[PDB]
């Protein structure tokens, strides 16, 4: 009675998925094949018996381009996704939300919905759909904003939240991901609900500093996203003191209508070695969560004013040292907040102590995950802007999305649509001076 | 499953792709004779790429083996992977290239096209999606410019909605093996712009750069020359070949690389390269591979990056590598070199990463560039066009093949019209 | 000024109406949709309820 | 000493668009906010 | 992923030709090439006596 | 002559059919030699 | 962590940094197959200064070998520690610059510098927080004094805020190896003046001196001459690399030796130097350093600093040590000899401590002195500049490679205004 579909979409997703269900199984038991070696329903959360003592994964990876969702059919785990869960096709996307919302990606849609109808049908209790995807890519913002309102269309006012990679500060894997990541934001605006932001760039450096990782690759970082989908899910999976559901982060995180852009931050993410010299104590996780060093998406949220943030503790968290570590963290003035938010500190405290991977990061009996809507994401906003102008202004790379079925001016109407989300996160900001 | 029909047309062309496909059953593990013989399962997971399934387990390379000469055929059939193509590919006939583009393309070039169209159209509806064809030929001379951009026009016309690769080898400034080079590649280049999606300019200059100055050869030859063009092409189409994490086949890369539709010339590099003397003096990592990518003595055509400012890059990195290197070597390359890359296309640069690199070899990268600095390449070819066509040289049998005065003209202010657009966004 | 005649060209250019396919496999297998019979295509003859 | 760029290059033909967050009461009281919003920015 | 992030992980490489006929030298991995020349002082010293006796 | 073709040669692009002996450089035209005109 | 990268110009500098590269890898533990073999985990500890970690636990020196001439490339090459350097920086010219400052820096210099600084600049791009440049040459002759020059402008130009230590062969009075040094040293004075941040004047003569009357050698060698340098060399950049108590570096050093910007010429020493048959006889403690450190018999140039004044002082202990006997050997030596001290700075004497020795030897130190009597080679420099010139001699060879007249006379006028700062301070 407490199911919840994830729709992974693309590289990244396929990808993030593999870490995710790999953490969701060894946290429940259910094993490489599905058989739990029991000889018990917390796994329906994730996991659907069969009667014959196999769970299979409630999930619909989706890649117009095969590899990587392939190299998941012959894998480890290749006898716990049913085979017509694992969604492939056979062109790729070529960085082009165009041929993702209109041409190589309208084809997919009927049957993934089709499969989240079946793999609905089957719920006792839906709690939402986590859709998991890359703010710079074909499938990422081509597939996900066209399932986002296909799912609309049928699931009404149904919960879908969207765990993102939003474009890089500086680095960026792509010429064209400007372009995609404006595209995207402006047809999930509406359409989506609380959609999460976890930058690359960010992990890479928290990976380097607290983790003690040199050479991080896409799998450290995957693996710590994982974490943040198990403390988000937490809850619904096992027992706490302040329980906190899949329909509570849309109420007490986006603040007015547009606004639903909240940034991903971890604590105790230490290493080993720096962990025999650490009282990881419910202050000090939750003091972390705050500091401009360990935001995983690179925005100086001190360049900025805190909106809403809701703390979700895992682990062993006194429910005292909880108020009394919100309280100090309220005093510092460096921290700020918007006056039309008084009470901005939502909290969690489950029991379950965070799950260790035979991989990396320490065995901590404490953690903390903020997901916080600072104004200090304008910032972003305006760095895609500026990257968007510099090429709309002379229509570079335009050719390829007229050359699948995106009106020259569909651009215009998206950038200016992300013009007044700027224009928003202004007047969110200003405080009422009476 | 995606799959690319392979062409090649002229000697050049002939003997590259030969060269080609020696290097890439070399790495999926097919024997001369046509089977396949290697140590992993990820190598005829996307065997059907390349190679069409034959009964008893073999694997016949698909390429279309095209040629006005009948000795090239023979060579090629008795190379090294001489029993490894289909004999019906092997299409020809009893005449003579010239070395004329009149003669590859308005004459029995056009009387052979169609056997060649018949060939090629087995091989592309011998499919279930082909994600487009890959012409391998020499823009200096007869056949691979006449048959070549002739083949290029008749395909681009059938299959509109399909990536198209051509390596081209242009012609070379201080040494030319055949005298009517610009007059071919001035015919030539007209055809290649406004029909192509990703054309590769390969240099002999370059090529013997490559070969003096960073290999360190005794005496160099064409097998080695086509060793060193097999190497890029076999770096670019492999994302559609063998597992990686940020995957690029072709179109993505087109998309990446190709701002505007006239703007598709590349200029291609690999470079895990170093001479036998200084193999033991390595340090092989990705800064290391960066360094040889971005310099301008391991890219493949005698263009100087220095004359120009990169409006694209692409680098197609192959082996089990960190993404944090990577991510950050690209990002240090654009900002150290600030002048040298455009402004308005910010984050220029693309990335991909696949997993198993080339057999015996720890790590890879190839690169590839659509620069400002492909200015010369067009603009040589220009004014020797202009200086062999003020004087009527060499040009009787080009009219006496059934071409006019105005197609030269025509083609002239292509090349031209190329250079413009070329010099306007080098210049803001 | 091939500036604005690349501009010129994305702004007053009309995109396809592209092909309707649609997969019916897990693996990708397309097959186009008016030939097929999952889509009204016959019933707006002119021929139709009357001889 | 390492100076800071003006505000990052925007369309001067997309710096003209309206609101889709009327977060505000009266008019009068936007425009007394956004003073405070200006002077406040100004630094010191 | 302890391979890709040793700090001794340089002092286990190999160099890609450690000899002069390495097995793992193959056509794909470019480092062995055609016109690298071992046989050129045999063979201009093979051609010097011919030249001599013919 | 001993050349370095002729030691390379049946690895060289631009050699034929070597079916005798003495020269690999000779030509062996029998692959292409259209059927009908063919012994 | 910092880097170090080094560089050598002509022949004598070529053959001085051999020296010193053999001092350096015997001080690490290198062995000249380039692997280590060594006692202690403190040489692996800072070895990332002057050595890139390759494959198989090798390290290469990043040192730049610079010279117009290809035969002393093919003796670093053949010697003893030649299998360590990389084979790709041995950049040579085929041709010759015949004891030529004007085919130094005006001739076929001004296209080998642009191969050099491409090698400086990858070797540069290879290091995260490069410490800056050092360059050994010899200032009277060809190649090191104008190719030396021009590079080191260039790398000036190109990495404003790297130190430059540049060890300067000044030619001497007592006999001449070269007619034409004086133009030599005077063109090449001028440019280590308006440029480098630390230049250390080593002198053939004052070599001689220590290797004749200290050591009480019979048939001196240039690679003891050499060894005495790379001795200084290593006792100057081995706080940086070994760890101690009161560390100072290059720009410690320099910081606290050039009190005015143009006033970088130093007077280098390193005397804990025994002869074989009085190395039994030698008491080796703290005041025994300091007074052969001090005495002026020890001193690298023909400058007598009993005819000057000392206008600043540094020393570079080696060993485990005492601080009062430290201290008080630099204090008793500041208060005893008063006058050829500067007054208008006191203590002017600055200490390093590095711990780790030079092995084979318990306890050593390191000099650098800036004084007024350098004015004297400057002078002597400047007498035989206008014994030569005023004859208008030598001069054909050095106005036609593309110099002028009036060049010669700014270099003596820039030559005389080193005379003014250098004896205003020694008169206060
Ligand atoms: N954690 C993680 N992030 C990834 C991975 N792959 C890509 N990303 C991020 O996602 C961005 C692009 O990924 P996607 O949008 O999913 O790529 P795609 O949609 O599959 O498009 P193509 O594979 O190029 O056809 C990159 O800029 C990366 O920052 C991955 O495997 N793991
Ligand atoms: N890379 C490479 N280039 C070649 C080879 N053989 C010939 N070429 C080039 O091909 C050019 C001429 O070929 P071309 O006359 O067009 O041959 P044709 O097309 O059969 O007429 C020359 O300039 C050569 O540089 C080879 O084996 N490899
Ligand atoms: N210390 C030292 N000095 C040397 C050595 N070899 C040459 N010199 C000095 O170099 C001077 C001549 O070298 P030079 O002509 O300038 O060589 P170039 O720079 O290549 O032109 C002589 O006066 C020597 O004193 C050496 O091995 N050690």
């Amino acid at each position: 009675q407490r199911e919840c579909i994830s729709v992974h979409v693309g590289q990244a997703g396929v990808q993030i998925g593999n870490a995710c269900w790999e953490l969701y199984c060894l946290e429940h038991g259910i094993q490489p094949d599905g058989q739990m070696p029991s000889d018990d329903d917390s796994f329906n959360t994730f996991f659907s018996e069969t009667g014959a003592g196999k769970h299979v994964p409630r999930a619909v990876f989706v890649d117009l381009e095969p590899t990587v969702i392939d190299e998941v059919r012959t894998g480890t785990y290749r006898q716990l996704f049913h085979p017509e869960q694992l969604i492939t096709g056979k062109e790729d996307a070529a960085n082009n939300y165009a041929r993702g919302h209109y041409t190589i990606g309208k084809e997919l849609i009927d049957l993934v919905l089709d499969r989240i109808r079946k793999l609905a049908d089957q719920c006792t209790g839906l709690q939402g759909f986590l859709i998991f995807h890359s703010f710079g890519g074909g499938t990422g913002s081509g597939f996900t904003s066209l399932l986002m309102e296909r799912l609309s269309v049928d699931y009404g006012k149904k919960s879908k939240l969207e765990f993102s990679i939003y474009p890089a500060p500086q680095v960026s894997t792509a010429v064209v991901e400007p372009y995609n990541s404006i595209l995207t934001t402006h047809t999930t605006l509406e359409h989506s609900d609380c959609a999460f932001m976890v930058d690359n760039e960010a992990i890479y450096d928290i990976c380097r500093r607290n983790l003690d990782i040199e050479r991080p690759t896409y799998t450290n970082l995957n693996r710590l996203i994982s974490q943040i989908v198990s403390s988000i899910t937490a809850s619904l999976r096992f027992d706490g003191a302040l329980n906190v559901d899949l329909t509570e982060f849309q109420t007490n995180l986006v603040p007015y209508p547009r606004i639903h852009f909240p940034l991903a931050t971890y604590a105790p993410v230490i290493s080993a070695e720096k962990a025999y010299h650490e009282q990881l104590s419910v202050a000090e996780i939750t003091n972390a969560c705050f500091e401009p060093a360990n935001q995983m998406v690179k925005c100086d949220p001190r360049h900025g004013k805190y909106m809403a943030c809701c703390l979700l503790y895992r682990g062993d968290v006194v429910p005292k040292d909880v108020n009394a570590a919100i309280a100090a963290i309220k005093t510092k003035r460096s921290i700020q907040f918007v006056d039309w938010c008084p009470t901005g500190f939502k909290v969690g405290i489950n029991y379950q102590p965070p799950t260790v991977v035979p991989g990396d990061l320490a065995k901590v009996q404490r953690a903390v995950c903020m997901l916080s809507n600072t104004t200090a994401i304008a910032e972003a906003w305006a760095r895609l802007d500026h990257k968007f102008d510099l090429m709309y202004a002379k229509r570079a790379f335009v050719h390829w999305y007229v050359g699948e079925g995106m009106e020259e001016g569909e651009f215009s109407e998206a950038r200016e649509d992300m013009a007044a989300l700027e224009k928003d996160y202004e007047e969110v900001g200003m405080d009422s001076v009476e | 499953m995606r799959e690319i029909v392979h062409l090649q047309a002229g000697q050049c062309g002939n003997q590259i792709g030969a060269k080609f496909w020696e290097v890439i059953s070399d790495e999926h593990g097919i024997d001369p004779t046509g089977t396949y013989h290697g140590d992993s399962d990820l190598q005829l997971e996307r065997i059907n790429v390349y190679y069409n399934e034959a009964t008893g387990g073999k694997y016949v390379p698909r390429a279309v083996l095209v040629d006005l000469e009948p000795g090239t055929m023979d060579s090629v059939r008795s190379g090294p992977f001489g029993q490894i193509f289909r004999p019906d590919n092997f299409v020809f006939g009893q005449s003579g290239a010239g070395n004329n583009w009149a003669k590859g393309h308005y004459t029995e070039g056009a009387e052979l096209v169609d056997s060649v169209l018949d060939v090629v159209r087995k091989e592309a509806e011998s499919c279930d999606c082909l994600q487009g064809f890959q012409l391998t030929h020499s823009l200096g001379g007869g056949t691979g410019s006449g048959m070549g951009t002739l083949l290029i026009s008749k395909i681009r016309e059938e299959y509109p909605d399909r990536i198209m690769n051509t390596f081209s080898v242009v012609p070379s400034p201080k040494v030319s093996d055949t005298v009517v080079e610009p007059y071919n590649a001035t015919l030539s280049v007209h055809q290649l712009v406004e029909n192509t999606d990703e054309t590769y300019c390969i240099d002999n200059e370059a090529l013997y750069d490559i070969c003096f100055r960073t290999l360190k050869l005794t005496t160099p030859t064409y097998g080695d020359l086509n060793h060193l063009v097999s190497a890029t092409m076999s770096g670019v189409t492999t994302c559609l070949r063998f597992p990686g994490q940020l995957n690029a086949d072709l179109r993505k890369l087109a998309v990446n690389m190709v701002p505007f539709p006239r703007l598709h010339f590349f200029m291609p590099g690999f470079a895990p390269l170093t001479s036998r003397g200084s193999q033991q003096y390595r340090a092989l990592t990705v800064p290391e591979l960066t360094q040889q990518m971005f310099d301008a003595k391991n890219m493949m055509a005698a263009c100087d990056p220095r004359h120009g400012r990169y409006l694209t890059v692409a680098a197609v990195f192959r082996g089990r590598m960190s993404m944090k290197e990577v991510d950050e070597q690209m990002l240090n390359v654009q900002n150290k070199n600030s002048s040298y890359f455009v402004e308005w296309i910010p984050n220029n640069v693309k990335t991909a990463v696949c997993d198993i690199p080339p057999r015996g070899l720890k790590m890879s990268a190839t690169f590839i560039g659509n620069s400002t600095a492909i200015q010369e390449l067009f603009k040589r070819i220009s004014e020797q066009f202009t200086a062999m066509f003020r004087r009527k040289a060499f040009l009787h049998w080009y009219t006496g093949e059934g071409m006019d005065e105005m197609e030269f003209t025509e083609a002239e202010s292509n090349m031209n019209d190329l250079g413009n657009p070329v010099v306007t966004r080098g210049a803001c | 000024n091939f500036i604005n005649t690349n501009a010129a060209n994305v702004i007053m250019g009309v995109a396809k109406k592209p092909k309707p396919v649609y997969v019916d496999k897990r693996t990708g297998d397309k097959h186009d949709l008016e030939t097929s019979g999952l889509v009204p295509k016959y019933i707006n003859k002119k021929d139709y309820g009357v001889t | 000493p390492p100076v800071r760029l003006d505000a990052l290059w925007h369309m001067p033909h997309f710096q003209k668009v309206g609101p889709h967050l009327d977060t505000f009461p009266t008019e009068a009281d936007r425009q007394r906010a956004f003073k405070a919003h200006r002077e406040e920015c100004a630094v010191r | 992923e302890f391979d890709l992030s040793d700090p001794l992980a340089l002092k286990k490489d190999l160099p890609a030709r450690q000899s002069d006929n390495d097995a793992r030298n193959t056509v794909s991995g470019m480092q062995k090439f055609m016109g690298e020349d071992l046989n050129f002082h045999q063979r201009r010293k093979f051609q010097e006596e011919q030249n001599r006796e013919w | 002559p001993e050349t370095f073709w002729i030691q390379r040669a049946p690895q060289l692009p631009g050699v034929s059919n070597i079916r005798t002996l003495d020269t690999p450089f000779r030509k062996n035209c029998s692959f292409s030699t259209p059927v009908p005109l063919s012994l």
